[PDB]
RNA sequence: AUCGAGAGGAUGC
């Protein structure tokens, strides 16, 4: 299990990883010092003696060059010592183990690998500084932020080995994934929180930038587009030029909630050909969603075109935003005084509502719902009455947040964050839970020794009344501490169960592969499915289409 | 004169507060950058070490010594050590210096940059003098020593520029504001009630004019006037920083002009 | 500033990390499973100080 | 350890010119010059003055990667007027505004006290 | 550990100004506040180069040989 | 050839609903040339969507279920990873059994 | 990283020039990205910053102690009196360009800790090295100019990709591979290889 | 250092939880990640 | 003089403790909306009071400013990372001779301190510099 | 319980229906009741559904569950995959669990099951049974450092 | 046994696995100064050359596709369509 | 090359629809009673308010890099203050005897409603819009 | 070199 099914192996490397907004999707920053070490065995041939003899001469120490040259007899000429090292006449059907160069294929993975996608061929850019660099949007399917995760790289040794990476494993060909019959690489962070900021109706670029951004895009036809605004001053819309990014015959339709061909909320999305017509560009459009641009552009134009598309959007968005700025102050969690009265007067009517149910339960009026403890339908009654107080006070602070709010704005792009995060940060944190019950009695009939026995109310059983801004209290702290802990606990062993499952899951279907009769079988040749997935179709290409023979009136049908 | 209109209000040995009327913003900037980055200077850049029983390690002090403010007045006639035809250094490219001290007393012996000592021929140019702005008269504080600790050193200071290391930089903080009321609306101020009872009025809001509620947006207007202020470390005095900035900017613009001729 | 509490052995600073055990000499009752012949067991870990 | 010696920010290497000039294949009367060992303090000035010139259709620069000291300036001009001139006339136009700057300052500095 | 020369963030020499700091506090009895301002530290990164810095050197000095 | 007819059936029901005579002409006014293509297109466009003889679907399906399993962590039923565990074990000792009469 | 589990690597280094900067002339030492803020919800980070600024100015200690009567409000009212806008924003100017920044930016002093784990102590690569003795496989750890384990779990994704020729070389050409003889009859390794 | 001198092993029903009675004695927050998480405490 | 008792978790089981010695037991006779919301006095039997709640913490979290304003597992991370933070690990590092030691060129005591940093001797052997930080979606690196 | 269902007129509409949920399971006898629809009733035990309604009804039940796991979280895995897995168990006639007991004791080359759980003993009783091992499974060919009849390795190549 | 010139089900198209391997298999031959069957209009990468040899249907190889029972099918790389 | 529609419109509703540099505007047609217009206008570039009246054009006229001005010395189809250039997406049939075209000036939108524009407001890519006075 | 323990990094949002 540790030496045949998985071997230690040569021709490989590993460093830390860092995000490079100026790399093509399918590329990989190899630290020079690594590129100086790994070696492809290349053959002597009329096509190459020239680039090659050069490299042999170049030496195993300045960059493009080689250690070792290999002969007729098959003996090892060692290019870091050897008397005839600034010499050597390369003689056809010999081998020059050169360094790794730009545009080579490489298998680049991240543990733990739970995908075909956690192993992808990348192109090579030899660079300065010793971090392995990659384009943000090759993030999701490796699952690596830059907080300090390491990453692995392997280098092929036969020509065919190359092919096999560059035709099957190569990143672009992964962009829309079997698993979920949708894409898996997206528009992430800044670019996301930017490609919205850029897009708002109010966002007008003027000439100076407009020209640069144009330049900035690498495939730009050199034909400036006519400005939306021509009046007192010639301006362009955000949408206006982003559009330059988008190729041709790319069509796209949405409609959100209030979306009426005019979308007076800039709702939905309409993309006619290389251009954009109305509505904000955000996650639903530009993230690795289903109906979205990436899923389109791939099936439409190619992997390659889409692959490129990534770079294009960023190279621009990055730029626009680079000059615009963005941030988050604590003032982005503050909210109105007259709301900070409503939030508290919304808690204090839920607290005084638990108090009555509590007082009623104690007068044995509280009716037992069918099939459950009298206590059980107090425990449930309260939790519901406290979660409600939160979402309520929470949402009461989503309504107070202005449009100029940064936090509120990332959420709008869906760059990071959600509701809860606001409610937590600005209004009230919530009920703590351990094995899904509000804080237990560890001490006899109480929670802390600062409490009296037989106290069931929210302040005593783990309700954190306060926000993160206002500040937790001693008890509150200690409770929330109790909870959060549980988080850490399982993640150190929810994963150990998960990881057993997978190994089994994998070890059991392993060798099931469609055969050349389209039947689906194992090594015994026993059918499992007579056609793959009940229709002999590969998952990738498939997408969600409405069968509108189904709904509608018998009437509306005939019409 | 003809165009770019400078005007000082307050000025000193280290501060030049000045409007800079009638320019492109694009420029004003490039001026400030080239100011911080590309104006050559002298500072230590090679430490030969005889003895050091300090509580500090060798390569620390060597670092400390780098930063020390040395006279770059006549600097623009000292020759780049990369250029000058001599094997390592010479007095045509370098001012060599010496530091020794030695614990003499019980009570902690300091080691100031006044204790620095030129050795090589100055050919009579004004260069390489450890600058002291200190009132007491002891520039910087290299290191400290107890009863029996030596320190023997050999500084070879060479021409260089901030782009190569912030030692060779001859500035620090460069104050920079334009259009103090947002008349150009280049910014979008963030608020909870009155944008103007929430942010502060910058000292620069007197020279210029208020907006007056009734007036609409002035769109076609651009960037004039740049409320700058240059502080100085003081290898080069304030006036020469701005002077030589303008200068080196112009100088390197020009190398392109020459490059185009040479093709 | 060194505050001690360690040891020295072969020349390396060594710390004893306090171990933790459930206390001896204490009565506890312990409800027990459904496919067990035993409903309730009471345990006492008895050892001499 | 992989780090690239500072001085490769302002010193030209080998077989490298302070300019390579190339014709844009897309438009006509269009050109993208390279600027070795340079950056914003220099690109940004060139362009924006290159935009005061009324006989220039297009002008822009781009730092392709901050790892390196380059920046590419693409310039498109009216029929006839070869861009090298637009670069030229503008290059000079700055030297001038700079020449006055120096002097005008020079004048004012001399007048203060302290 | 020996007062830095020149704050990382502004660049303004801050070495020379350790000693003076001490006196202006502990002699003519000022608060660190107005004490940092007499020394010409208006900007606060360079304000923080001095108020924070912790002069451990004093300690390493204590050790004999 | 019967397993063939069966295997398309669903896809065709669409096909026919979207290539309905009233539609083709009334809703998105095609042409002969344009149609001939729309057709010639689908044929090829389809043919590309078949599973390739080679595809190692054992692993695929495992992984494809394994991953989102790992994405699990935290109204009373055995759900999340443990339920998954109970499912693959063929669990005779199941925690929440339930009928759901209609 | 910092002190609020807001750990991070240096992605790039910028010179004081290209950096954004305040109108007083302050550059910032480091820049974090306002995305690592709403999901890990660390708000104290935000506070300490605000408090610090006040402390840099007033030349006082910032009382960051847990359960205390100290408000964001409380700090602001102070930071207001002190010449800046009460919640830690400062109008900043992009540095490539000079053009003022369309949005205000949060900006303060904020205790940041350099952690162990530098890149250069990890950056390990091998292209054939020494073997173990028992297996004839490459040796563990980088400390011996090691070999990287193509782990079982990895192999599965090479089966997954359907790239077999790659999977054979990664487990043969490099890693092991050995030449032994076998008997046409008794199908074992009894065959005495009397070569030559 | 100060921390490593105050550490608590526990070898091997619910023993990694932070439990009511820990208030004032064990540190509710300090504790190591993954491997033996929650078992080890600091005073 | 008996003003303090040592209390263990077993005995803990039988007492009634108060958090703030002040506000938590004078009279019962206007209110800053900025301050958090503290529960009540609702006990009348109080045997003991707490020294300072801050003290429920240990050595590594005592280095966290405003932990009472943080989401919880976050407090733990910093707790785990204080231990890999670099600085003055002992004054006598020059003399001692152990495999591996790192010290900061110019460490600093933080700008925001804990009342508890005081007895942990942090202000005096700190690990970390008070660097000027800017939260901002710059370039994009 | 909610329900979308056909009005005569054509449209689907909202016809809500009372539904009974349970703790514990004896289907053998709740379906035989009056007042209830014994085409529609559902027990989340798919192991019971297997016994009562036959091996093929059990297929879907397993699935419907495996599915309700995946999408209770909010995820979505395309049918083919879980379908594959569902079938995988349900073809050896009964429910064949994903653990050494079930899947890993059925025919298949020894070298193979060797790579799972009961490593040695597999080989042991496989040496005494005088097993023959095909050499058609992934694991088998990895062990011998050969090109595995897998994608790229499915076919031979000739001239 | 065999399987006849006609009577063929085997997706007539090219399985990516087939192709990748075919490209590979020439990409090998090419890179070992073996003769070339197209005009290298400027490329000299052996893999990039095989991609040309395919795009012009001049690769003298037959796929041998293996059916689960032990039979099999031959297809020259002329016969197969190459969509993808 | 020529004009494609003209009219004089009456401002009835100005909508700061949570914006600062754009308004959605509701204008009505003087003369014809079977007409109205919904339109996006940069209120910072050209102010509009309650009870205003603005002349409105189309034209498809006075596609290679939009050169800058140099048009202090050229032809300019503008006596008009305010002028945009977009693309038409849909033409909508609502009963009658009537008709309505939708316009997108890079996101800034327009709805126009009538009938005589049947042979005029073509569905091409070109379509300027000029407001004055 | 080999066997043994322990600390730590990545997923914890
Ligand atoms: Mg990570
Ligand atoms: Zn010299
Ligand atoms: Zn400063
Ligand atoms: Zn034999």
């Amino acid at each position: 299990r540790g030496n045949l099914m998985g071997k230690r192996v040569d021709f490989s490397a590993r460093t830390v990883i860092s995000g490079d907004p100026n790399l093509e999707l399918d590329q990989v920053g190899v630290p020079k010092s690594i590129a100086k070490t790994l070696t492809y065995p290349e053959v002597v041939t009329p096509y190459n003696i020239d680039r090659l003899t050069q490299l042999v001469r170049n030496g195993p120490n300045e960059h493009p060059g080689a250690k070792y040259v290999i002969r007729d007899s098959g003996d090892r000429i060692d290019l870091r010592y050897s008397k005839r090292a600034g010499d050597i006449q390369l003689q056809y059907g010999w081998k020059v183990e050169r360094h790794i160069m730009d545009n080579d294929p490489v298998l680049f993975n991240r543990q733990p690998s739970l995908h075909k996608m956690s192993m992808m061929a990348h192109r090579v850019k030899v660079i300065p500084y010793s971090t392995f660099r990659l384009n943000l949007s090759v993030t999701s399917p490796y699952n690596a932020d830059f907080d300090g995760d390491e990453m692995n790289l392997h280098v092929p040794q036969s020509e065919e080995t190359r092919a096999e990476l560059s035709q099957l494993c190569a990143v672009p060909l992964q962009i829309v994934s079997p698993q979920s019959n949708k894409p898996c690489m997206g528009i992430v962070q800044d670019t996301l929180c930017g490609i919205r900021k850029l897009t708002l109706r109010d966002t007008f670029i003027e000439l100076d930038q407009v020209l640069n951004m144009l330049y900035w895009v690498p495939d730009w036809d050199g034909v400036i587009p006519t400005p939306a605004i021509i009046k007192p001053k010639p301006l362009w819309s955000g949408k206006q030029i982003l559009s330059v990014a988008i190729p041709n015959g790319i069509h796209l339709q949405r409609f959100d909630e209030g979306t009426t061909l005019l979308s007076p909320k800039d709702n939905g999305m309409l993309i006619i050909d290389g251009q954009i017509i109305f509505g904000v560009v955000e996650k639903k459009t530009v993230g690795s969603s289903n109906g979205g641009l990436i899923h389109v552009v791939t099936r439409e134009k190619g992997p390659q075109v889409c692959a490129k598309l990534f770079g294009n959007i960023q190279k621009v968005v990055n730029f626009w935003l680079l000059h615009n700025g963005f941030s988050t102050g604590i003032g982005d969690t503050i909210a109105d005084g007259p709301t900070m009265r409503e939030i508290t007067e919304t808690i204090a009517e839920a607290k005084k509502k638990v108090l009555d149910v509590t007082k009623e339960a104690q007068a044995n009026l509280l009716t037992a719902k069918h099939g459950m403890t009298l206590r059980e339908s107090f425990e449930d009654n309260v939790v519901r009455f406290l979660n409600e107080a939160r979402d309520k006070a929470g949402r009461l602070a989503e309504v107070n947040l202005k449009d100029l709010n940064n936090v509120k704005q990332m959420v709008m792009a869906g760059s990071k964050g959600s509701f809860i995060n606001i409610a937590q940060m600005s209004a009230c944190v919530g009920q703590q839970s351990v094995e899904g019950k509000r804080i237990a009695f560890g001490f006899v009939d109480r929670t802390l020794p600062h409490f009296s026995k037989d106290d069931y109310s929210p302040e005593s059983k783990g309700f954190v009344e306060n926000s993160y801004l206002r500040g937790l209290t001693p008890q509150e702290f200690f409770f929330h501490a109790m909870g959060g802990r549980e988080g850490l606990i399982d993640t150190a062993v929810k994963t150990a169960e998960t990881g057993y499952i997978q190994r089994r899951l994998v070890k059991a279907l392993e060798d099931i592969m469609v055969h050349y009769d389209n039947t689906t079988r194992n090594s015994l040749g026993n059918v499992i499915q007579f056609i793959y997935g009940e229709d002999g179709m590969d998952a990738a290409h498939i997408e969600k289409q409405s069968l509108d023979t189904i709904g509608g009136s018998d009437a509306a049908f005939e019409k | 004169e003809e165009g770019p209109q400078v005007k000082i209000r307050e000025a000193s040995k280290d501060n030049v507060d000045f409007i800079l009327s009638n320019v492109d913003l694009a420029m004003a900037n490039s001026l400030r950058r080239v100011m911080i980055a590309e104006i050559p200077t002298l500072a230590i850049d090679s430490v030969e070490v005889e003895t050091n029983t300090t509580v500090l390690a060798d390569e620390f002090i060597a670092h400390r010594l780098g930063l020390i403010p040395l006279q770059s007045m006549d600097i623009e006639q000292l020759e780049y050590s990369r250029d000058c035809f001599c094997e390592d250094h010479c007095d045509k490219c370098s001012v060599v210096l010496t530091l020794q001290a030695f614990g003499e007393s019980e009570s902690t012996t300091n080691v100031y940059s006044k204790d620095l000592v030129i050795v090589s021929n100055l050919m009579g140019r004004n260069i390489g003098h450890p600058i002291i702005q200190d009132k007491e008269g002891n520039g910087v504080l290299i290191c400290k020593l107890r009863k029996g600790q030596e320190l023997k050193l050999t500084c070879v200071a060479k021409k260089g520029i901030a782009k190569e290391h912030a030692k060779w930089g001859p500035a620090a903080a460069i104050e920079f504001e334009y259009d103090p009321w947002n008349k150009l609306k280049h910014t979008d101020y963030w608020y909870e009630q009155d944008s103007a009872k929430e942010w502060p009025q910058s000292k620069n809001c007197e020279y210029e004019d208020p907006p007056n509620e009734g007036d609409p947006f002035d769109y076609k207007a651009q960037a004039d006037t740049f409320y700058m202020n240059v502080e100085s470390v003081g290898s080069i005095p304030v006036d020469q920083v701005v002077v030589r900035g303008i200068d080196t900017l112009q100088k390197k613009v020009a190398s392109i002009l020459l490059a185009l001729t040479q093709m | 500033f060194d505050m001690g509490g360690y040891f020295i052995i072969n020349g390396s600073e060594k710390v004893l990390i306090a171990q933790e055990r459930s206390a001896g000499n204490i009565v506890q009752v312990f409800k027990k499973a459904a496919p067990s012949p035993i409903s309730h067991v009471a345990e006492i870990r008895s050892a001499l100080e | 350890m992989n780090a690239p010696d500072r001085f490769e920010l302002f010193l030209l290497g080998e077989g490298e010119s302070k300019l390579k000039i190339d014709p844009d294949t897309k438009a006509p009367n269009a050109v993208v010059i390279t600027f070795e060992k340079e950056d914003h303090t220099l690109g940004n000035l060139i362009r924006a003055e290159l935009l005061n010139d009324r006989k220039v259709l297009f002008a822009a620069y781009k730092v392709e990667h901050p790892f390196f000291a380059r920046f590419k300036l693409r310039i498109q001009t009216t029929e006839g007027y070869d861009p090298k001139d637009a670069l030229k006339n503008a290059c000079n136009s700055i030297i001038n505004k700079l020449g006055a700057l120096k002097t005008n300052f020079e004048t004012e500095w001399n007048l203060q006290t302290l | 550990m020996i007062v830095p020369v020149r704050c990382f963030s502004c660049g303004k020499v801050v070495g020379d100004k350790w000693e003076s700091y001490l006196n202006l506090l502990q002699e003519d009895e000022l608060d660190e506040g107005t004490a940092l301002s007499r020394l010409g530290l208006k900007r606060y990164c360079c304000r923080r180069m001095i108020l924070t810095h912790v002069d451990l050197i004093e300690k390493f000095l204590r050790y004999n040989p | 050839q019967n397993a063939q007819r069966d295997a398309v059936t669903l896809f065709c029901c669409l096909l026919r609903s979207r290539l309905a005579t009233r539609r083709v002409l009334q809703e998105y006014r095609l042409t002969k040339q344009a149609f001939d293509w729309v057709l010639s297109n689908i044929e090829a466009q389809f043919l590309r969507s078949v599973v390739h003889p080679g595809e190692m679907v054992g692993v695929l399906a495992a992984q494809s279920i394994g991953e989102p399993a790992t994405q699990m962590t935290l109204k009373k039923v055995t759900s999340g990873v443990p339920r998954l565990k109970e499912i693959l074990n063929v669990a005779k000792n199941m925690k929440t059994p339930s009928l759901t009469v209609y | 990283a910092s002190r609020h589990g807001q750990k991070g690597t240096i992605g790039i280094t910028y010179r004081r020039e290209d950096m954004p900067f305040t109108a007083e002339g302050i550059v910032p030492d480091l820049i974090i990205n306002p995305h690592a803020i709403p999901s890990r919800m660390t708000v104290a980070h935000l506070i300490e910053c605000l408090l610090s600024k006040v402390a840099a100015l007033s030349g006082n200690e910032g009382d960051a102690s847990p359960f205390t009567d100290i408000t964001v409000e409380g700090i602001s009212k102070l930071l207001r009196e002190h010449g800046y806008q009460s919640r830690g924003f400062e109008v900043m100017y992009n540095g490539h360009t000079g053009k003022k920044l369309m949005a205000q930016i949060f900006f303060g002093p904020t205790y940041y800790q350099r952690l162990r784990h530098m890149v250069d102590d990890k950056i390990h690569a091998r292209a054939r090295g020494p073997m173990q003795v028992l297996t004839r496989q490459p040796v563990e750890g980088r400390s011996r100019d090691g070999g990287l384990r193509f782990g079982e779990m990895e192999r599965d994704c090479m089966i997954a990709h359907g790239a077999a020729s790659f999977l054979k070389e990664r487990l043969m050409e490099a890693s092991d591979a050995f030449r032994v003889h076998i008997c046409g009859i008794c199908g074992l390794m009894t065959v005495i290889a009397k070569l030559n | 250092t100060l921390s490593h001198l105050r550490r608590t092993n526990t070898p091997i029903a619910k023993p990694r939880q932070l439990h009511n009675t820990h208030w004032g004695l064990v540190c509710p927050a300090e504790t190591p990640e993954g491997q033996a998480c929650g078992l080890v405490k600091n005073l | 003089e008996g003003l303090v008792e040592y209390i263990d978790a077993e005995e803990e089981e039988s007492i009634l403790i108060a958090m703030q010695p002040e506000d938590l037991e004078p009279a019962e006779a206007d209110v800053d909306p900025a301050k958090r919301i503290r529960v009540s006095h609702h006990a009348t039997t109080f045997t003991h009071c707490e020294i300072h709640p801050s003290m429920i913490l240990g050595v590594a979290a005592s280095i966290i400013p405003f932990p009472d304003h943080n989401q919880s597992p976050r407090n733990t991370y910093q707790s785990a990372m204080g231990k890999q933070a670099m600085g003055v690990f002992l004054t006598n590092y020059n003399v001692r001779m152990d495999t591996m030691a790192n010290i900061l060129y110019y460490p600093q005591k933080p700008l925001g301190t804990t009342r508890a940093m005081e007895y942990l001797k942090f202000r005096e052997l700190p690990a970390g510099q008070n660097a000027i930080v800017a939260i901002a979606c710059y370039s994009g690196y | 319980y909610d329900r979308k269902v056909p009005s005569p007129t054509g449209e689907y509409v909202k016809e809500p229906e009372w539904v009974l949920e349970t703790d514990g399971v004896n289907l053998s006898e709740v379906m035989t009741v009056p007042g209830i629809d014994p085409t529609r009733i559902y027990t989340n035990s798919f192991i019971d559904i297997m016994e009562v309604l036959g091996i093929e009804a059990g297929r879907a039940a397993l699935y419907k569950e495996v599915y309700n796991v995946i999408a209770s979280d909010g995820s979505y895995v395309n049918y083919r995959h879980m379908a594959l897995l569902v079938d995988v168990m349900t073809t050896q006639g009964g429910l064949t669990s994903v653990t050494r007991h079930g899947f890993n004791r059925s025919n298949t080359g020894a070298l193979m099951r060797c790579s799972f759980e009961e490593t040695v003993e597999i080989l042991f009783e496989a040496g005494a049974s005088a097993e023959l091992d095909d050499c058609r499974g992934v694991s088998e060919n990895v062990i011998l450092g050969q090109m595995a009849p897998i994608g790229t390795g499915a076919f031979d190549v000739m001239i | 046994k065999a399987i006849p010139k006609d009577q063929r089900a085997t997706t007539p198209y090219m399985t990516k696995y087939e192709r990748a391997r075919i490209l590979g298999t020439r990409a090998l031959q090419i890179s070992m100064n073996a003769p070339v069957f197209v005009d290298l209009e400027g490329e000299t990468d052996p893999l990039r050359i095989a991609m040309k040899e395919l795009a012009e249907k001049k690769i003298p190889l037959v796929i041998r596709r293996y059916l689960p029972d032990g039979s099999f099918e031959d297809w020259s790389v002329e016969e197969l369509i190459v969509d993808l | 090359s020529n004009t494609l529609f003209d009219d004089i419109f009456q401002v009835s509703e100005v909508d700061p629809g949570r914006y600062n540099k754009v308004c959605r505007i509701e204008a009505a047609s003087t003369t014809q009673d079977q007409c109205k217009l919904t339109l996006d206008i940069n209120v910072e570039l050209f102010p509009v308010a309650a009870q205003d009246s603005l002349t409105v054009t189309i034209a498809s006229s006075l596609t290679r890099s939009w050169r800058p001005p140099q048009a202090g010395d050229r032809s300019l189809a503008d006596d008009y203050d305010y002028v945009m250039y977009g693309t038409a997406y849909k033409f909508e049939e609502v009963s009658k005897d009537l008709i309505a075209v939708y316009y997108s000036f890079g996101g800034l939108l327009m709805r126009l409603e009538g009938n005589y524009r049947n042979l005029n407001n073509l569905k091409q890519e070109n379509a300027y819009l000029l407001i004055r006075r």
